[PDB]
């Protein structure tokens, strides 16, 4: 309940900067098939590009009773593949606060 | 029969992204700009030209005296 302060500190320390954004626009565009044909996994994948994820396409155990998104960027650069994660930490804090209301008693 | 989970209790935390404080945007600044600029100016003119006025003052002392 007081993760989501800290992580908006560093929407204040780089999002909104111009500097880190000079230091990072335009770099490593790779957005081609040869940027699946090279095998990829996710991000370096998605953010740039083609929707596809592990994650609500094949199942593991009780993880697709919860309910979440999944980010995607614009272009193919590094810094389009680096606001997924910013969002992606946004998403683990409501999968945590989803799965403490669902644990039932029993056995281990 | 001591397992976990608790009845109620719960928030959450956001999600959410927003911190827009701002701030004295759009023409309300370049106004306290370019007006205490010109008061820096303003300064000038009653000093500069005090100075000059001392010093005409000044080498009116040079040219009194030597003879």
């Amino acid at each position: 309940k007081n993760f989501s302060l800290r992580i908006d500190e560093l929407e204040e320390m780089l999002t909104n900067n111009r500097i880190w954004r000079n230091r990072t626009v335009d770099i490593g565009i790779v957005t081609a098939e040869d940027a699946l044909n090279y095998g990829f996994s996710g991000v370096m994948l998605r953010g740039s590009g083609i929707q596809w994820d592990l994650r609500k396409t094949q199942p593991y155990d009780v993880y697709d009773q919860v309910e979440f998104d999944v980010p995607i960027g614009s272009r193919g650069d590094c810094y389009d593949r680096y606001l997924c994660r910013v969002e992606e930490m946004r998403q683990s804090i409501r999968i945590i606060s989803q799965c403490l209301n669902k644990m039932p008693p029993g056995e281990i | 029969k001591q397992d976990m989970p608790p009845v109620g209790g719960y928030g959450p935390i956001d999600y959410k992204r927003n911190l827009p404080r701002r701030g004295l945007s759009g023409y309300s600044m370049f106004a306290v700009g370019i007006g205490a600029l010109l008061f820096g100016y303003w300064s000038m003119m009653k000093w500069n030209r005090e100075r000059r006025r001392l010093q005409i003052e000044d080498f009116e002392a040079r040219i009194a005296l030597m003879p």
